[PDB]
């Protein structure tokens, strides 16, 4: 009868689909490793799909996924342990050596562009005419670290231009140099913006920019990577 | 063995309870106190469920059916063969479902990420939670609770349901499909516009954010944007399962007629209630 | 601890007219005002919207179908608005008797009013769906929004038309009211021997179910990684980040398993699309082919 024949066809559909499905999921990270970055020998039952080619806008070039995958940068981790599935102890300072919580990828060391070519993030002072529409505006307020003391101040929002919001924080320190905090990342109140990630003593730490007007998608990654790194790593000079 | 870029994040620290002590993976899977505590609860709640299955005497997936204690027992235990075994796996569940929620946590805390996803999780449990333990007490026995089967769950929502007249007419009922109907719209939606942009026409370059803002803007005149779209997707689905945990938590407690009679209200207040013609005169 | 499911602060700049392409600009409106209340939450910018010959055709078309079943509700509560107002969830526009099986010949007030507000909810969601295609060409992005609203329409089409003509009359279609849908669902499924033995139904609520599992875990997953910039996909697509490396590694530690930034708006597109695309089969077949799903279930044929 027709209704058997649907719902059998239906689940050879489905199961064809599962298979589509989670070989498109393998176009990064694979072929799986062990340990030592070498080819592991149970790589599953599904294969590698053929390559796709991106078509990057603004004559960026291509990308073929899947292709040669590298970290492409060194990782200070040494093991803990004689067998596979222990973890791995940072070597030196892993907020600097960037490993953990703090970890960074080399993305592209270009700004993300606009669908007209422009930088998508700019600081507000040269977003023309951008301003704080509503909200508490955190531009000129005092910004206060975990360790409950204040590491700097606010002097400009960096904002995503075609999508309208508040991107980045930027704060000027002791030494008068400046560093870029994730928005999501931070507490805007009345009288002061509160970072429970870092202490006063690690705001120095935060990599800077190499360019005042733009920061690239490498940027983005060591910034927001260092932040977060702080949960952990500036726990024992969080107070509560 | 690890994705290409995986060994970076695999450091000690973030664990809840132990210290080092379960701070390990098993092939991709982390460990932790809360995968013991999982495997331990999970282990013991399948090993309740066959010995249920011996005293049924059947071993057929589509027949096992472990029932909560008759309404006479109350709130009180029952003998494991009559909703014993019933209440000691629903305590089982219960335990695996927070181990769960508690490893994510502690998953979210090695990886440097938000809660949202145990946050997230912690709803579906307060639904489970209301159907075998919040509704049962409020109405004074176990055995308004559903059973442990694959097709006698559905009897027990059917006669539930049935109880009431037609189920539909419970107002947070109504405000539960609704949320569950317009998740998938904004889920189809969401995959539909992120894969438009990556997969344009063929031999085109990858369109921009730029791109999914004038699309939606040219369709409806509004465009919610991509931080929008991801807060939206995590409110309707959370909603769906706030409203439908209310629309059964009300049921047999504050409200036991007919559902359908509920909505006289609207109809008999006093300035229309008594004018002729329409519908309901 | 900040949570990213509201924003601190809103910032404006000038009105965003937005990507040209192939466009025709003549037929954008201009911009709309700027909403604080739904900046706190996405966008504050409304408008412009794109109005052509379909936009016009199925909107007209889709208020034509709205004002004909309001000028029925009118009718039914004597134009009294006090009558309106207390028993508008329980008017109803019924499609004609079973007498008339499929002709267009039942008078007005026995059904043939139903056919003419069927007739213009027809135009408007096709044509509808035609825009959804064509701004998408405009634009040079692929048509994966029209597929899967396709998916959704089949299932509108089987209730409304392709079900009623297999069976023989109009009789068998959806009537028009807030209540008297919900009744004709309920006896769907009791003359159809319990929907809940419709092995089709049962795959429609596991994605229902899975639709809200996947936009949860999803959802929660971008918010999680947005101090990264996990929201911005494309780019995360063309250039990996920690933001896609960390979503990934949650899952992968969870449940062994894991996705790419492009390969969870697969998963996505088709947990939803499969909703309505076996919900739709689930209908087609009741009455057609299978009387009764218990008497189907007992024989599994
Ligand atoms: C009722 C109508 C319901 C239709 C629902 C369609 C969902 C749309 C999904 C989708 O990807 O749409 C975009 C997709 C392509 O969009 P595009 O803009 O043309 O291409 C842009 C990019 O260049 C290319 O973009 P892309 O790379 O995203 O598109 C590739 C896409 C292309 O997808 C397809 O070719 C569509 C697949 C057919 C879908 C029909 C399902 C029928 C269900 C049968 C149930 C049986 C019951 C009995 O690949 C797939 O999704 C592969 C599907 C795997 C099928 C497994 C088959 C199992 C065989 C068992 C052995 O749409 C279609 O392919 C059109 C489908 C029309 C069908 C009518
Ligand atoms: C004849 C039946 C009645 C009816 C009677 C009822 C009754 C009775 C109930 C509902 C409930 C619901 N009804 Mg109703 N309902 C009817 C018709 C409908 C129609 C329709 C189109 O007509 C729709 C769309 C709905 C929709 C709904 C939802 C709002 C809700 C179910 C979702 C939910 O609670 O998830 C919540 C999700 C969960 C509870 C899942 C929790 C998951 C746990 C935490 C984890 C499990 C892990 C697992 C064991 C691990 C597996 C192992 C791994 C795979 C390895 N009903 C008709 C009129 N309906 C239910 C409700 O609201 O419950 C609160 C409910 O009890
Ligand atoms: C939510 C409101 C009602 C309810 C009303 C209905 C209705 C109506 C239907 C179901 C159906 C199902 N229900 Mg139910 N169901 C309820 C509560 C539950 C609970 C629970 C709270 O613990 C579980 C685990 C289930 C599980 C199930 C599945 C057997 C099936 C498809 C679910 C799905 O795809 O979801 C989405 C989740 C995913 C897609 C992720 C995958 C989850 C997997 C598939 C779950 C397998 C569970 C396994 C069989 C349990 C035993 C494993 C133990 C380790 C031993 N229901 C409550 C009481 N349920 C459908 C069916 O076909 O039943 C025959 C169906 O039509
Ligand atoms: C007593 C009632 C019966 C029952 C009878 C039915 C019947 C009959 C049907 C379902 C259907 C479904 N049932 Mg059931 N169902 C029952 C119990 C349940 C329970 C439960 C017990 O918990 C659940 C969870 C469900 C869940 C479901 C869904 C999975 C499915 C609907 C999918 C959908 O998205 O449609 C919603 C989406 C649409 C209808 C698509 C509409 C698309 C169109 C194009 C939109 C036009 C918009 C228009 C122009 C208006 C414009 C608006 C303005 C712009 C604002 N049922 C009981 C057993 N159920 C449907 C199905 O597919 O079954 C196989 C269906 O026909
Ligand atoms: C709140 C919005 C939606 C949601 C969200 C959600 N679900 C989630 C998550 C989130 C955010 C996770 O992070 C978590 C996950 O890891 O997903 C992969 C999960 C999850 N949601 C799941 C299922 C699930 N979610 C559902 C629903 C929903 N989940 C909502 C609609 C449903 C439905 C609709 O029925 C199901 C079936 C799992 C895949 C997973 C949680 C896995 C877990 O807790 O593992 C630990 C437990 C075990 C390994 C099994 C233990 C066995 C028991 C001891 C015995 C069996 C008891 C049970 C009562 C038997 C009853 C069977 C009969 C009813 C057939
Ligand atoms: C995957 C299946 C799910 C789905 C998908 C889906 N729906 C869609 C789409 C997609 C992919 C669109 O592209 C299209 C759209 O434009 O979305 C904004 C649409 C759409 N789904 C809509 C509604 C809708 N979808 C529903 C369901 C679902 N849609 C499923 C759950 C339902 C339910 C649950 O009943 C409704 C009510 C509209 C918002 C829109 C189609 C608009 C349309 O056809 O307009 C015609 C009528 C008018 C223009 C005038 C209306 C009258 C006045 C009130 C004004
Ligand atoms: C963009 O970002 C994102 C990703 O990546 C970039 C993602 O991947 C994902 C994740 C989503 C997917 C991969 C898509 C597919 C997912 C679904 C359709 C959801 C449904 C999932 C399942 C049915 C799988 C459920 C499996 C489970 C829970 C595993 C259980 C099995 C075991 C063997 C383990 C159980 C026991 C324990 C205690 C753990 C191990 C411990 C010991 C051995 C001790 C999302 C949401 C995402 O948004
Ligand atoms: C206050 O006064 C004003 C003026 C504003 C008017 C008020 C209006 C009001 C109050 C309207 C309310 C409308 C409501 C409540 C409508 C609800 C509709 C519902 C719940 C519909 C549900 C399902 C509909 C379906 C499934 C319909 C499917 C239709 C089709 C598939 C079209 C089939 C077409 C047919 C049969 C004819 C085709 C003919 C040809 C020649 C091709
Ligand atoms: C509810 C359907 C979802 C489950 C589909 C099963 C997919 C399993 C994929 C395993 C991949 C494992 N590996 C080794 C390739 O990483
Ligand atoms: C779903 C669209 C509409 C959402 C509107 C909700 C308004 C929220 C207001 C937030 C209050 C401002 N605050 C204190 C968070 O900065
Ligand atoms: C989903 C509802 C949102 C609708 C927003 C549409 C805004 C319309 C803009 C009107 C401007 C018209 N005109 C010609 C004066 O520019
Ligand atoms: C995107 C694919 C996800 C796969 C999810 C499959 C869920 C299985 C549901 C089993 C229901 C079967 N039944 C009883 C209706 O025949
Ligand atoms: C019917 C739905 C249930 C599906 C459960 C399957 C879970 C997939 C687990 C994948 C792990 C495979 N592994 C260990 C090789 O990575
Ligand atoms: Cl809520
Ligand atoms: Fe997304």
């Amino acid at each position: 009868d027709l209704a058997s024949l649907a719902i059998y066809s239906f689940w050879i559909f489905l199961a064809g689909l599962i298979y589509y499905l989670q070989t498109e999921n393998m176009r990064e990270g694979y072929p799986l490793e062990n340990e030592d970055g070498t080819p592991a020998a149970n790589q599953g039952p599904f294969p590698l799909p053929k390559p796709k080619t991106f078509i990057l806008p603004h004559g960026r070039g291509t990308l073929t996924v899947p292709g040669p995958e590298s970290e492409d940068r060194p990782i200070a981790l040494a093991r803990t342990a004689v067998s596979e599935g222990f973890p791995h102890a940072p070597t030196g300072d892993p907020m600097k050596d960037g490993v953990g919580p703090a970890s960074w990828v080399a993305r592209r060391d270009l700004p993300e562009l606009d669908g007209h070519g422009h930088n998508k993030i700019k600081p507000m002072k040269a977003a023309a005419g951008f301003h704080v529409s509503a909200g508490k505006n955190p531009i000129g307020l005092p910004v206060r670290g975990c360790d409950l003391e204040i590491a700097g101040k606010v002097v400009d929002i960096w904002v995503d231009i075609p999508e309208q919001m508040a991107r980045f924080l930027e704060v000027e320190l002791k030494d008068g140099s400046t560093r870029l905090l994730p928005m999501q990342m931070v507490k805007v109140q009345s009288n002061r913006v509160h970072v429970n990630a870092l202490s006063s003593d690690l705001f120095a730490g935060i990599p800077t920019i190499k360019s005042p007007t733009e920061v690239t998608l490498l940027e983005e990654d060591k910034i927001c990577g260092y932040v977060a790194g702080g949960l952990m790593y500036a726990a024992p000079k969080r107070k509560s | 063995a690890l994705l290409s870029f995986e060994r970076k994040y695999r450091v000690p620290g973030g664990t809840l309870v132990g210290g080092n002590l379960f701070d390990f993976w098993v092939g991709p899977f982390y460990v932790g106190f809360f995968g013991v505590a999982t495997f331990f609860f999970a282990a013991l709640g399948i090993i309740l469920i066959a010995w249920s299955a011996v005293l049924q005497g059947t071993w057929n997936p589509q027949l096992i059916s472990v029932y909560p204690p008759a309404l006479e027992y109350g709130l009180g235990g029952a003998p494991l063969a009559k909703g014993g075994l019933w209440q000691i796996i629903t305590i089982c569940a219960t335990g695996a479902f927070v181990s769960w929620a508690l490893r994510e946590v502690e998953i979210c805390r090695k990886l440097g990420i938000g809660y949202h996803i145990p946050f997230a999780f912690a709803f579906a449990i307060l639904a489970y939670l209301t159907l075998v333990l919040f509704r049962p007490v409020m109405m004074g026995a176990w055995g308004y609770a559903f059973p442990y089967g694959i097709w006698t769950h559905l009897d027990w929502v059917s006669n539930t349901g049935y109880t009431y007249g037609n189920f539909h007419y419970n107002p947070a009922h109504m405000i539960a499909i609704s949320f569950f109907f317009t998740n998938a719209l904004a889920l189809a939606l969401h995959g539909a516009l992120v894969l438009s942009a990556a997969n344009p026409e063929k031999g085109k370059e990858m369109r921009t954010p730029d791109h999914e803002d004038t699309f939606f803007r040219d369709l409806v005149g509004y465009s919610i944007g991509t931080l929008g779209i991801h807060r939206l997707g995590l409110l309707l689905s959370l909603s769906a399962v706030f409203f439908s945990a209310l629309c059964m938590i009300i049921t047999g407690t504050i409200w036991f007629d007919q559902w359908v009679d509920w909505w006289q209200w609207w109809v008999k207040l006093p300035w229309w209630a008594n004018i002729p013609g329409g519908i309901n005169g | 601890e900040y949570q990213n499911i509201f924003s601190q602060v809103q910032v404006r700049g000038p009105a965003d007219l937005g990507m040209t392409e192939d466009v025709n600009l003549a037929n954008r409106s201009g911009v709309g005002p700027f909403s604080t209340l739904l900046g706190w939450f996405g966008n504050a910018q409304l408008g412009p919207i794109y109005l052509g010959s379909l936009g016009v055709l199925s909107l007209f078309s889709g208020l034509m179908w709205f004002f004909t079943i309001g000028i029925w509700f009118w009718y039914q509560a004597g134009w009294n608005p006090a009558v309106f107002l207390r028993d508008l969830f329980f008017f109803s526009l019924e499609p004609p008797a079973p007498e008339y099986g499929l002709s267009f010949a039942a008078p007005l007030k026995e059904g043939g009013l139903w056919l003419i507000a069927s007739f213009f909810m027809f135009v408007a969601v096709w044509s509808w769906w035609g825009r959804t295609y064509l701004r998408a060409q405009a634009l040079g992005m692929g048509k994966h929004t029209a597929w899967a609203f396709l998916s959704a329409i089949w299932l509108w089409m089987v209730l409304g038309f392709i079900r009623p003509i297999l069976m023989g009359s109009w009789s068998e279609a959806v009537p028009y009211g807030i209540f008297s849908h919900l009744d004709w669902t309920n006896n769907f499924s009791l003359v159809h021997g319990n929907l809940f033995y419709n092995p089709f139904h049962g795959l429609s609520i596991a994605f229902l179910y899975g639709s809200a599992l996947l936009f949860a875990m999803h959802g929660a997953t971008i918010l999680a990684v947005s101090r990264f910039g996990g929201e911005r996909e494309l780019e995360q697509i063309a250039d990996r980040g920690t933001a896609a490396e960390r979503a990934a590694l949650f899952w992968r530690w969870t449940m062994g398993f894991n996705a790419t930034m492009e390969g969870i708006h697969r998963w996505a597109i088709w947990m939803a699309v499969l909703v309505t695309l076996t919900g739709g089969i689930g209908i087609l077949l009741s009455g057609t082919v299978v009387d009764n799903w218990y008497v189907w279930g007992q024989n599994h044929g």
